[PDB]
RNA sequence: AGUAACUGACGCUGAGGAGCGAAAGCGUGGGGAGCGAACAGGAUUAGAUACCCUGGUAGUCCACGCCGUAAACGGUGGGUACUAGGUGUGGGUUUCCUUCCUUGGGAUCCGUGCCGUAGCUAACGCAUUAAGUACCCCGCCUGGGGAGUACGGCCGCAAGG
RNA sequence: CGGCCAACUACGUGCCAGCAGCCGCGGUAAUACGUAGGGUCCGAGCGUUGUCCGGAAUUACUGGGCGUAAAGAGCUCGUAGGUGGUUUGUCGCGUUGUUCGUGAAAACUCACAGCUUAACUGUGGGCGUGCGGGCGAUACGGGCAGACUAGAGUACUGCAG
């Protein structure tokens, strides 16, 4: 039940990892060979894990659930952004505000304020006050919309979190673990498998490999929203 | 550990050594 | 320490057979020769304490080997003691 | 219906250029008396407010005690920080025998008959933590049989099975 | 030097268990094999076997972990040790975890658990506790 | 370290005991450039039995003996087995890139650092060189002063221990 | 009758007179002193002092510790002692099962009985944790007689300081 074949993600460079020095000894399970000072990830484990990840995503979205797309490293920013937009799902691309999930009630007020300021823009109140105030207000609008791109659809909570390069966004994974929300991650050779539930071994430093993985997850969630 | 304890011990030791020096001949003659 | 020819001669003399070097007899004989050489050396250099510590270590090792040989078989112990001119 | 135990109120203070700023910390136990307990430690400038934060924190963190009828499954010893609390099951009708912090935790958890002793670090917060650590070391006999893959009779003594039978009959 | 082979075996088991190793190897002896048999029959380890080492024989023990990666052994303590040795009569046999654990006892009829020894009315040396 | 030819448990610890043990100090005999307790002046200071300056004796050095203490500290007794890794550096054996020049790289045994898991700890931190997990033996602790002092004893030429 | 620790007000006094097991209360508005109301705990008793155990895991066998809180001898060698790898046979010393003798009575504990109840008394079991004799077992420890090479040591070849 694999959308992509064993050559697809291999061409992208999913078997690539990090240097042997910066490896995590807990990943010896999925390590297949070390070449040119870098570790090569076995792809058979990747396939037999992405199938399970696909199944979990299907059963979560089909039962009236949502997934949250996480990626901040510049390699996998536009990919997650465009996939979330094309499937209409929440996403974070600029920067993870520490405590979106744990401090949900407080950060929802930011969305309320953004909507209020959009209404103020629609009514046209740009001249009723001082120029400094309206300039600062426009700057606040830009900052709030830029930092919260996919956050305007957060009603209750993300039922699952999809994350690239867990080492980079350790705060988001930690927040999910605190809340108990299942986390689906693609772990590189330097990552910790004890924190994710549904790992997908592979490279995250390549734009193409992360893009392909986002394609796979987006297809899963799209078909699941099809089968509601 | 604080040096205060070392200071107390050293003052006791210094006073005792001074006392021993002050009565050397007296101790020798009584012993 | 002893040269290879001295070791060969001592081992041929005190060894249990023509190949053994780790028998308590051979070890004790070699230790006795080493200790005599060290005592002669220390008779001249009285203030060579570092070598004297090695002398003490050799003496202790020989004592332990003799203890083992006496516990295993007293006749061998007596023969070795009389042949090497030792007291205890 | 939830019972609560405010076991300790402490007035802490931090120094500033003007002087001392006093606040209040309250350690609160929340349980239902049926097998679930929670521990909260709230701090605020006023005692009732701190108690409220402690109560909400205790309600947030809940944990189920493996009771067998009216007592714990087996003797345990739990240590947290420098606090050491030992727990020992007792025959029915003995009552709770514990110090103030341990007594509060056990009565909140619904334990009726137990011998409990504190063996270090009389501090109430650490004694409560040690009691919770001890309670978290208890293992239900069914889980024990599952771990070793044996029938419940081959793992537990007959007395425990009889006690379970009587408790479920009642 | 090595003083207690049994304690060393127990600590190898404990250290492997804490590190979630699936395998532990140690030099072989009849006593170690017998307590391994008792451990396997009581369901505390998965399986064991003896290979041949470079000098003598080895003991290979498989550790049992549950589906959620939870250890099947909670503790391993050596009771009777060189120096202070512990012997129990048939009536004052120790209880481990209030009966939830197993106490290995070396009786003249072989290696038995506390329940087996109590049933057969024999005493001996309390080797260890498992729970 | 390698070979493993030899012996075949001969191992570990060790009360008491014996030996070694920085510097200062002590005895006898030499030596004495520089430095330099004590001691002299000068200066600073309210006062300088000090800091600073100019001199300067024991001592520092050698031979042979005493003494037996130190923040004699890693403030961590010795032996053994096990428990993620990463990276420097010292000693030695070896396979493969092979130019075989090259820290080429790997593997391995023995050291010596740094960073870091699990675990431990009151915390700081330790963390395969444990302060982790265990076993054997030894030394020591039991609130702070009085006091490592008095008394008695042993050792020492004495200081004193 | 402030908190530990059931039970609070008024008047008098004012760093006094006094109280106090500890923390500590007496500075004209004391629930801590003295006295009155009220209250609480016990009750033919109630308090104080003295002594022992407990709390005290605060001598830690059960059941503690030693980097910085008190605590690793300055370091080694080694005596007595303690402790000891794999394996075969044997002994039955330790260990273990059973049996017999003994472990006075009283006491303690269980049941019953008699004092109008209780204290108390009696009766019958248990207990008397032990020791001695016979018989059984040999897993472990130990002894005895062997064996093995992974510890330990020797030999040989190199090596660094």
């Amino acid at each position: 039940m694999a959308v992509v074949t064993m050559k697809q993600l291999l061409d992208s460079g999913a078997h690539f990892g990090h240097q042997t020095r910066r490896w995590n000894p807990k990943m010896k399970r999925f390590i297949f060979t070390d070449r040119n000072g870098i570790y090569i990830i076995d792809l058979q484990q990747t396939l037999t894990y992405i199938d399970k990840a696909y199944e979990f995503v299907k059963e979560t979205v089909a039962h009236g659930g949502t997934v949250l797309f996480v990626g901040t490293k510049k390699q996998a920013q536009e990919s997650i952004a465009e996939e979330a937009t094309r499937v209409g799902m929440p996403y974070v691309n600029q920067r993870w505000l520490g405590g979106m999930l744990t401090n949900f009630s407080t950060v929802h007020k930011r969305l309320q304020r953004l909507k209020e300021l959009e209404a103020m823009e629609q009514t046209g109140g740009f001249e009723g006050r001082t120029k400094k105030e309206i300039l600062m207000l426009t700057r606040e609008k830009n900052k709030l919309e830029r930092s919260l791109g996919g956050i305007r659809d957060m009603q209750k909570v993300p039922s699952a979190v999809w994350v690239v390069d867990t080492n980079k966004e350790h705060i988001a994974v930690g927040e999910a673990r605190k809340l108990g929300i299942p986390v689906i991650a693609i772990l590189d050779t330097n990552c910790d498998p004890d924190v994710v539930d549904y790992p997908i071994p592979g490279n995250d430093d390549a734009i193409r490999s992360a893009a392909l993985l986002t394609k796979v997850i987006a297809s899963a969630v799209a078909e699941g929203l099809q089968a509601r | 550990g604080s040096v205060i304890k070392k200071r107390r011990k050293r003052m006791s030791k210094k006073k005792h050594r001074k006392l021993l020096r002050r009565t050397r001949v007296q101790r020798r003659k009584l012993g | 320490a002893l040269t290879a020819e001295q070791k060969k001669e001592i081992l041929g003399q005190y060894g249990l057979h023509d190949t053994d070097t780790g028998s308590p007899e051979a070890q004790v004989a070699l230790l006795t020769k080493r200790i005599q050489d060290l005592t002669e050396h220390l008779k001249v250099h009285k203030h060579d304490h570092h070598s004297r510590r090695g002398l003490l270590l050799l003496v202790g090792r020989r004592r332990r080997l003799l203890k083992y040989v006496a516990q295993v078989d007293v006749a061998r112990y007596r023969s070795l003691i009389e042949r090497l001119g030792l007291r205890r | 219906n939830y019972i609560e135990r405010v076991v300790s109120i402490n007035r802490v203070s931090k120094v500033v250029k003007g002087g001392r700023r006093f606040s209040f910390t309250a350690l609160v136990i929340v349980g239902d008396g049926k097998g679930m307990v929670g521990v909260g430690y709230g701090k605020a400038k006023e005692v009732p407010a701190a108690i409220a934060k402690g109560v909400e924190e205790a309600r947030k963190n809940f944990f189920r005690v493996p009771l067998i009828g009216s007592t714990i499954t087996h003797p345990v010893q739990g240590e947290a920080a420098a606090g050491v609390v030992m727990l020992r099951p007792a025959s029915p009708g003995t009552g709770v025998i514990a110090g103030g912090a341990a007594r509060a935790v056990l009565e909140c958890a619904g334990v009726h008959d137990i011998l409990a002793k504190s063996l270090g670090s009389d501090n109430a917060i650490n004694v409560v933590h040690a009691t919770v650590a001890a309670l978290k070391l208890l293992q239900r006999p069914e889980e024990v049989a599952a771990r070793r893959g044996l029938p419940i009779e081959d793992v537990a003594p007959a007395g425990m099975l009889k006690a379970r039978r009587e408790s479920e009959a009642l | 030097t090595m003083t207690d082979p049994i304690a060393d075996f127990l600590t190898r088991l404990r250290n492997a268990n804490s590190a979630y190793h699936d395998e532990v190897t140690l030099p072989h002896s009849k006593l170690k094999a017998n307590i391994a048999e008792i451990l396997k029959r009581e369901g505390y380890i998965s399986d064991y076997r003896t290979e041949d080492a470079r000098v003598g024989k080895s003991l290979v023990v498989q550790l049992k972990y549950g589906p959620s990666r939870e250890r099947s052994i909670a503790g391993l303590r050596r009771v009777s040790k060189p120096g202070l040795r512990v012997y129990a009569k048939s009536t004052n046999l120790p209880r481990v975890l209030g009966g939830l654990g197993v106490a290995i006892i070396s009786t003249s009829s072989g290696l038995l658990t506390d329940r087996q020894a109590a049933r057969q009315g024999v005493g001996g040396e309390v080797l260890a506790y498992v729970w």
